[PDB]
């Protein structure tokens, strides 16, 4: 499959196909990463997260 | 919750827990975030005041993650009937902001076209809360989740004595006895992704708890994303 149907287009959590090209996005709590796909927490205890620690 | 498994530390940690004037869990809630608790419509009147508890795991005994919280304004769905138990949605704004720590975190929400693509074509999502253990049994003292997979929406509706909304999706098995029952009401069902998870459905309703041929009924979180992000500017 294309783009976000192939593996989320590679984002951790939200994709959505943009100009072809692939634009993930990340929910409140996180920044996107420099690469552009991976999110980072801005903080402990972001949403989403097993607080196991 | 019917069979399922007790939430260990940490594995659950967006469950709130709406409890009465005696003190007494009646419904279940999700955090949202530090002001905002997720939870169905039906709940609100089914005592004349009540509260949000985060972070218990067991409501025989104290434990160091609870606290408590006033509801500041409660946002019922207008639209929201007893009879088919449609829209049944509500947001709730706290006086005080919750406190995130271990066994208390909110879930996320997710975006309305992925959360269709993504979320809703995974096989299972899970389900929380405090209800009760049978059908006919009393309320769990602990907290207890459900792995329940996603059912056919064809399937669904040919299984049900009622109307099976837009605003409604099934979840649970055919046979297994294993189901969400009478005060898990109002609790998440949220669904996994990269190890984060997202809240997909609100615990609403079902013939009975468990039984054969039926499933759970959830209220379709992705048909009031903007409504929720509405909420929670006022
Ligand atoms: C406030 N308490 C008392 C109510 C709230 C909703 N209730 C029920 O749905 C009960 C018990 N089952 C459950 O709560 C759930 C089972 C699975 C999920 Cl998911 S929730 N199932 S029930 O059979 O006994 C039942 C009891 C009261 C009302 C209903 N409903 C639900 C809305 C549609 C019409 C209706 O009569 C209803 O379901 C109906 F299908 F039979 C109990
Ligand atoms: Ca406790």
């Amino acid at each position: 499959r294309k783009l976000c149907s192939l593996d989320n287009g590679d984002c951790d959590q939200f994709c959505h196909e943009e100009q072809n090209s692939v634009v993930c996005s990340c929910a409140r709590g996180y920044t996107l990463a420099d690469n552009g796909k991976a999110c980072i927490p801005t903080g402990p205890y972001p949403c989403g997260k097993q607080t196991l620690e | 919750i019917v069979g399922g498994q007790e939430c260990k530390d940490g594995e659950c940690p967006w469950q709130a827990l709406l409890i009465n004037e005696e003190n007494e869990g009646f419904c279940g809630g999700t955090i949202l975030s530090e002001f905002y608790i997720l939870t169905a419509a039906h709940c609100l009147y089914q005592a004349k005041r009540f509260k949000v508890r985060v972070g218990d795991r067991n409501t025989e005994q104290e434990e160091g993650g609870e606290a408590v919280h006033e509801v500041e304004v409660v946002i019922k769905h207008n639209r929201f009937t007893k009879e088919t138990y449609d829209f049944d949605i509500a947001v709730l704004r706290l006086k005080t902001p919750i406190t995130f720590r271990m066994n208390v975190a909110p879930a996320c929400l997710p975006e309305r076209d992925w959360a269709e693509s993504t979320l809703m074509t995974q096989k299972t999502g899970i389900v929380s809360g405090f209800g009760r253990t049978h059908e006919k049994g009393r309320q769990s003292t602990r907290l207890k989740m459900l792995e329940v997979p996603y059912v056919d929406r064809n399937s669904c509706k040919l299984s049900s004595s009622f109307i099976i909304t837009q605003n409604m999706f099934c979840a649970g098995y055919d046979t297994k006895q294993e189901d969400a029952c009478q005060g898990d009401s109002g609790g998440p069902h949220v669904t996994r992704f990269k190890d984060t998870y997202f809240v997909t459905g609100i615990v609403s309703w079902g013939e009975g708890c468990a039984r054969k041929g039926k499933y759970g009924i959830y209220t379709k979180v992705t048909a009031f994303l903007k409504w929720i992000d509405r909420s929670m500017k006022t």
